[PDB]
RNA sequence: CUUUUGAUGUUAGGGUAUUGGCCUAACAUGGCUAUGACGGGUAACGGGGAAUUAGAGUUCGAUUCCGGAGAGGGAGCCUGA
RNA sequence: UCUGGUGCCAGCAGCCGCGGUAAUUCCAGCUCCAAUAGCGUAUAUUAAAAUUGUUGCAGUUAAAACGCUCGUAGUUGAAUUUCAAAGAAUCAUUCUUUUUAAAAUCCGAUUUUGUUACUUUGAGUA
RNA sequence: AAAAUUUUUUGUUCUUAUUUUGGCUUAGUUACGAUUAAUAGGAGUAGCUUGGGGACAUUCGUAUUCAGAUGUCAGAGGUGAAAUUCUUAGAUUUUCUGGAGACGAACAACUGCGAAAGCAUUUGUCUAAAAUACUUCCAUUAAUCAAGAACGAAAGUUAAGGGAGUGAAGACGAUCAGAUACCGUCGUAAUCUUAACCAUAAACUAUGCCGACUAGGUGUUGGAUGAAAGUGCUUCCUUCAGUACCUUAUGAGAAAUCAAAGUCUUUGGGUUCU
C-alpha cells in the first residue's frame, strides 16, 4: 500500500484468449450505443463496465470492439472535464472537511485528511503533466465544495 | 543496499559525507586545527633555546619511587616557561642558576613519557657544549 | 520495487545452484536475460532453457549441470575503456585461466577476451566463474 | 517436471501462482421454472438480475459466487 | 508588508499594563469584533451593538447572546437537552 | 525581463575521479535578442558569439525552438 | 546579497590604439544565490613537477623552465616604438 | 644468567617493566650482536590503517537506526518495435563473404534514410 | 490572385500572350492512423464483512465517602512489638433512604485495532481503515527522502471548574549509635473536565523503509473455494492476509544466540540517518 501497512494482493486476472468468445452474438454498433445510452444516465466508466458485465452478456468491451470505454466515450465529446478517480478523491476530502469543521477534537480525521490531500496533489501533478488538465489548475482547499 | 548511495550520479553526496566525517578522526583534527600555532611553546619548531630559572625534583608515579631532576626554563623566542628533564646520573651538577640550554621534544610529541607526570621536554646542550660529551667526561669540559 | 531483473535472475540461479536443484524458474524475463543465458550456454555452464509465453512478461525454466560456482551482476554499469580491462579482471576474476567478465559493447554482448579480439570497449554487466 | 505440472495440482493453487494465470469464474445459461426463457448469467455477479418477461429475481449478490434462486437450473456456456 | 510580529490588535496599548494582560485582552477582543452567521437570512453579517445585543446588518433582526460571542456553551447545552427531549 | 536581452541556463555533468561518478552543474549566460524573434521562459535557443556589447553580453540568439515546461525554468534539467 | 554615490539593461555622446558603465545625460527595474551566493581563514603565488604507494589513494611544490606581481609604504609624471 | 659496586637511593626504560643486600635491565670490566666511513636523537609527513572504507568498515548486547508519519530538492525506477538464415577462408573454433521491408537520386544496377551520453580511431601539443 | 523567360507595340516613358514556382477552395482513394495489462500503483463495485480505530451525545454497576435515620454497649485502629489517632457528647459494628467524585473487577488469552503515543459498561449519530471476491475503469501515475509540516505517555506551566480516594512538600509517632529513610497516623499541590503551552522516556523488538530468493511441523484471528455428519448451521480439505511457537541448518556469528542477525575476501538490488 501507498500509505498504511497493507499487503493484500486481491485483483482480477484476464483469460489467455484475446479474441471474443465464440458464443457471443452482439455487434459492436449496439454495444457502443449501449455505452452511450448508459453514460447519458450519469454513470462513470467503471460502473458502465460492471453493468455491461452483469446485466448484458459482455466479458470485455475491448475483446468485441477495438477500443476501451474512455476512448469511445471521448469520441462523442462526452467525457467529464475532471477525471474520475480525482473526482472521487475530491468528494472524500470535502466530506471529511465538513465533518472536521463540526468537530475540532477529532485528531484522527486531521491525519487522514492530510493523507488524502497529499494524494490529490500527486495525482493532479500527473494529470497536469499530460494535457488532460489546464496548466493553471490549482485545487484551493476552500472553493472545492462547489465543484460539480 | 548497505547504507550508501551507489548510483552513477551520486558523487556529491559521497564527497560531502567523507568531508564531514573526517573531523571525527583524532589524528586529522590534531594536524588540521588552527589552534596548534597558539597552544604550543615551541610553535612548530623541533628545538628551542632558553634560560634556566630554577632546579626542582619531581616525584615518580605510584608503583615506582624516585626523585627525578628537572629544570625550569624561560624561552628566548616568546618568553614562555616550561619544565625539562636532565638525563644522566650526575648531570644536574653541570647546570648553574641561569645558563643557556637547548631543549628538544621527549619522544611522544604531545604526550608525557613513562614515569614523570607532566614533563614533555629534554635538555640536550648547556653553555654551548653537549650534555652527552660532558657526561662522557673524557671529551669536553664546561665553558668557564 | 524491482529496479532490475538481471540481478534477481542471477541471484535466483546462484541460490538454486548451491543446493543441487537440477531446474529453476525465473519469473520476469527480458532480451538482456536471453543474451546472458545464451552466453553462459555457449561456454558450457548450463544446459538448455525454455521460454514460456504468457500475455505478460514471460518466464524461463533452465537446466543446471552442477557446474556454476558463482554468477552475479555489477549493479552500477560502469563504462570501461579498452585499456582498463586488465585491472578490472585482476580484481574480479579468480584466475587468469578461467572465468568470464561480461561487457555490453556497440557490437553486442561479449566477454573480455572477445572484446580485446574486436578492439572495443563498453560498459560492464556481470561475471560468472 | 517444472515444465509439465500435474493439472490436478495446478487446479489447487491461487490463480496468480500457477504457471499460466487463469480465472476461476465462468458464464452460464439459467432456466428458471415456468418462464420459457434462457438468460446468460455471470458467476460472481454483483447486481441483481431479473427475468426479461416477469420481474423475478434470478440471483443475489454475496461476497463470493452469486446465490441462485431456489429451483432454478443452470448450465455452463462452452466456447 | 506585515506591520507587527506578535501584538497585532493590541498595538494600541503601547507598552502599558503588562504583557499577559494584553494577551488576555487580545483573546477577548478577537471574539468581540468578529462577524457571525445570521441563521435567519443566511448572510454572515451579524455584529455586536451592546454588551448583550447582536444585530444583522442586512435583515436587521436583533438576537440576545453572550457578552463577547454570539453564543455561549452553557446555553447551547441546555437548549440541546430540551430539543433532544 | 530586460529590453532585448535574455538569460539562459546550461546544464552539464562533471566527472569525479576518486568515486567514479558524476555531478549536476550549471552556468548562466546573458544574450541579446532581436525583435525578429518571439521567445518566452522555457524555449530552446541557439546563440553565437560576437564582440562585447556591454559589461556582460557576448552572445546573441540565432534560432528559437518552442518548448513547453510545467514547473519553473530553473528546475528543469536538459542536456541536448 | 547588489542598487541613493553604476548595481542589470536600452538610446545618444565623450574618451582610448581599439570593444566595453570605461565615463557623462535621459530612461526601464533589473542581476546572483542550498548545484552554497555574500562573507571568514590560509604558517596560499599558479603550473611543468616531488615523496610514498600491488591497485585505489594520501601529502608536498619559497627555490634550474613558463606565466604573474613588486623594488621602505602610497599616489602622480617626462622621454620614448 | 660472566665478574665487582649500589641497595625503591642513585638511576634506567618509545611500550610491558627493572631497582627494597645473590639486579641476565642501574654504574663499570670482559665478552658477544647489528650496521659500518658512517651511526644515533628531535619535529613533520607516507605505508603499516579494510583504524575514514568508491574499490573496501561498523550500527540487538562492544561507539552508533531520528518517538512516529507526510513532504520539496536530490538519488533510483516493470516488460515491449528486425528477430534471422546460407555459404566460404579456418586446429570443433577464429575471421569474414550473400541479403530476405519501404521510400528518394542513373533505361532490374549506385547510394541516403532522428539527436545526445557512451566507446573506437585521428589531429594539435616545450 | 504572386513572380523569372519567349516574342512584342517604332535610341529611353510607351501596350500581348507562354511554361514553372508556392497558398487557396473541391469530392474521392489508402492494409490509412492508438504495444501489454506487471503476484507495480490509484480508483471502483459486493457481502446481516471484521475490529476494545476516532469524535459527540446518552445509559448501567457495586465499592468508597458525606448527610439523615436505625438498634445495642466498651472499646476500635494499626504493627514484628507498639505509639500517634477515634470513642458513653455513643466510636467500631448492622439495616434503610438520599447526594458526590473518580473507576469499569471476574470474562481477559504468549487474543483484536491503530503511524507511534495509545485503545475495554449499554445505545444512537457522524467519520474513516483494512483484508477477501471481481473476465470493472486509468495506464507508469512509483521507492526513499536535506529544508519544511502533522501528531506525540507521565511530570510540569496559564485560566475557569471540580475535588471522593491516593498522596512530591510539610507535621507528628516509632526503630536506630545517629535515621531529615524504609514502617505507621494526618495531609497541601497534583491526579479529573473545558480552553491554551511544553516536545521529552529503558518513547525498546535497545533491530530504519521498499523489493527478490532459500525448511519441515503445531497452533490461532478474518475472508473465500470444495466435499460430509445437518432439526442451509457446524466439522474436514485447499487458498489469501495478520500473528505466535517447536525442531534443524556443507547458513551466519566473538559468543549469547538468529527464519534473519542467512544468500559477504566467491565482498555492488534501491535509498535516508548515525
Ligand atoms: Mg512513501
Ligand atoms: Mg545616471
Ligand atoms: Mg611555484
Ligand atoms: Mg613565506
Ligand atoms: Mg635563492
Ligand atoms: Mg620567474
Ligand atoms: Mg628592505
Ligand atoms: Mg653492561
Ligand atoms: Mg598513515
Ligand atoms: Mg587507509
Ligand atoms: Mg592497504
Ligand atoms: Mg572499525
Ligand atoms: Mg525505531
Ligand atoms: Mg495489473
Ligand atoms: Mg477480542
Ligand atoms: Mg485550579
Ligand atoms: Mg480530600
Ligand atoms: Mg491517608
Ligand atoms: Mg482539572
Ligand atoms: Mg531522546
Ligand atoms: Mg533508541
Ligand atoms: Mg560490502
Ligand atoms: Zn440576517
Amino acid at each position: 500500500r501507498m500509505y498504511g501497512k497493507g499487503k493484500g494482493i486481491s485483483s482480477s486476472t484476464l483469460p489467455y484468449k484475446r479474441k471474443q468468445p465464440s458464443w457471443l452474438k452482439q455487434k459492436p454498433s449496439e454495444i457502443e450505443d449501449a455505452i452511450i445510452k448508459l453514460a447519458k444516465k450519469g454513470q462513470t466508466p467503471s460502473q458502465i463496465g460492471a453493468t455491461l458485465r452483469d446485466n448484458y452478456g459482455i466479458p470485455q468491451v475491448k475483446s468485441v470492439t477495438g477500443n476501451k470505454i474512455l476512448r469511445i466515450l471521448r469520441a462523442q465529446g462526452i467525457a467529464t472535464t475532471i477525471p474520475e478517480d480525482l473526482y472521487f478523491l475530491i468528494k472524500k476530502a470535502v466530506s471529511m472537511r465538513k465533518h472536521l469543521e463540526k468537530n475540532k477534537k477529532d485528531k484522527d480525521c486531521k491525519f487522514r485528511l492530510i493523507l488524502t490531500e497529499s494524494k490529490i496533489h500527486r495525482i493532479s501533478r500527473y494529470y497536469k503533466r499530460k494535457k488532460l488538465l489546464p496548466s493553471n489548475w490549482k485545487y484551493q482547499s476552500s472553493t472545492a465544495s462547489a465543484l460539480i | 543496499g548497505s547504507g550508501k548511495p551507489s548510483g552513477l550520479r551520486a558523487a556529491r553526496k559521497l564527497r560531502i559525507r567523507r568531508r564531514t566525517q573526517r573531523w571525527a578522526d583524532k589524528s586529522y583534527k590534531k594536524s588540521h586545527l588552527g589552534t596548534r600555532w597558539k597552544s604550543n611553546p615551541f610553535r612548530g619548531s623541533s628545538h628551542a633555546k632558553g634560560i634556566v630559572v630554577e632546579k626542582v625534583a619531581i616525584e615518580a608515579k605510584q608503583p615506582n619511587s624516585a626523585y627525578r631532576k628537572c629544570v625550569r626554563v624561560q624561552l628566548i623566542k616568546n618568553g614562555k616557561k616550561i619544565t625539562a628533564f636532565v638525563p644522566g646520573d650526575g648531570c644536574l651538577n653541570f647546570i648553574d642558576e641561569n645558563d643557556e640550554v637547548l631543549v628538544s621534544g621527549f619522544g611522544r610529541s604531545g604526550h608525557s613519557v613513562g614515569d614523570l607526570p607532566g614533563v614533555k621536554f629534554k635538555v640536550v646542550k648547556v653553555a654551548r657544549v653537549s650534555l652527552l660529551a660532558l657526561f662522557k667526561e673524557k671529551k669536553e669540559k664546561p665553558r668557564s | 520495487v524491482r529496479m532490475s531483473v538481471l540481478a534477481d535472475c542471477l541471484k535466483t540461479i546462484n541460490n538454486a545452484e548451491k543446493r543441487g536443484r537440477r531446474q529453476v524458474l525465473i519469473r520476469p524475463s527480458s532480451k538482456v536475460v536471453i543474451k546472458f543465458l545464451q552466453y553462459m550456454q555457449k561456454k558450457g555452464y548450463i544446459g538448455s532453457f525454455e521460454i514460456v509465453d504468457d500475455h505478460r512478461s514471460g518466464k524461463i525454466v533452465v537446466n543446471l549441470l552442477g557446474r556454476i560456482n558463482k554468477c552475479a551482476v555489477i549493479s552500477p554499469r560502469y563504462d570501461v575503456k579498452l585499456d582498463e580491462i586488465e585491472k578490472i579482471i585482476t580484481s574480479i576474476l579468480p584466475s587468469r585461466l578461467f572465468g568470464h567478465l561480461i561487457l555490453t559493447t556497440p557490437y553486442g554482448i561479449m566477454d573480455h577476451e572477445e572484446a580485446r579480439r574486436k578492439h572495443t570497449g563498453g560498459k560492464v554487466l556481470g561475471f560468472f566463474f | 517436471d517444472l515444465l509439465n505440472p500435474d493439472p490436478v495440482e495446478e487446479s489447487k493453487k491461487h490463480k496468480l501462482k500457477r504457471l499460466i494465470p487463469t480465472p476461476n469464474s465462468y458464464f452460464m445459461d439459467v432456466k428458471c421454472p415456468g418462464c420459457l426463457q434462457i438468460t446468460t448469467l455471470f458467476s460472481h455477479a454483483q447486481n441483481v438480475v431479473l427475468c426479461g418477461s416477469c420481474n423475478i429475481m434470478l440471483c443475489q449478490p454475496t461476497g463470493g459466487k452469486c446465490k441462485l434462486t431456489e429451483g432454478c437450473s443452470f448450465r455452463k456456456k462452452i466456447e | 508588508s506585515r506591520r507587527t510580529k506578535k501584538v497585532g490588535l493590541t498595538g494600541k496599548y503601547g507598552t502599558r499594563y503588562g504583557s499577559s494582560l494584553r494577551k488576555q485582552i487580545k483573546k477577548i477582543e478577537l471574539m468581540q469584533h468578529a462577524k457571525y452567521l445570521c441563521t435567519f437570512c443566511g448572510k454572515t453579517a451579524t455584529k455586536r451593538t451592546c454588551v448583550g445585543i447582536w444585530k444583522c446588518k442586512k435583515c436587521k433582526r436583533k438576537v440576545c447572546g453572550g457578552a463577547w460571542s454570539l453564543t455561549t456553551p452553557a446555553a447551547v447545552a441546555a437548549k440541546s437537552t430540551i430539543i433532544r427531549l | 525581463k530586460m529590453k532585448r536581452t535574455i538569460i539562459i541556463r546550461r546544464n552539464y555533468l562533471h566527472y569525479v575521479k576518486k568515486y567514479n561518478r558524476f555531478e549536476k552543474r550549471h552556468k548562466n549566460i546573458p544574450c541579446h535578442c532581436s525583435p525578429c524573434f518571439d521567445v518566452k521562459e522555457g524555449d530552446i535557443v541557439t546563440v553565437g558569439q560576437c564582440r562585447p556589447l556591454s559589461k556582460t553580453v557576448r552572445f546573441n540568439v540565432l534560432h528559437v525552438e518552442k518548448h513547453q515546461i510545467f514547473g519553473s525554468a530553473r528546475k528543469q534539467f536538459v542536456l541536448f
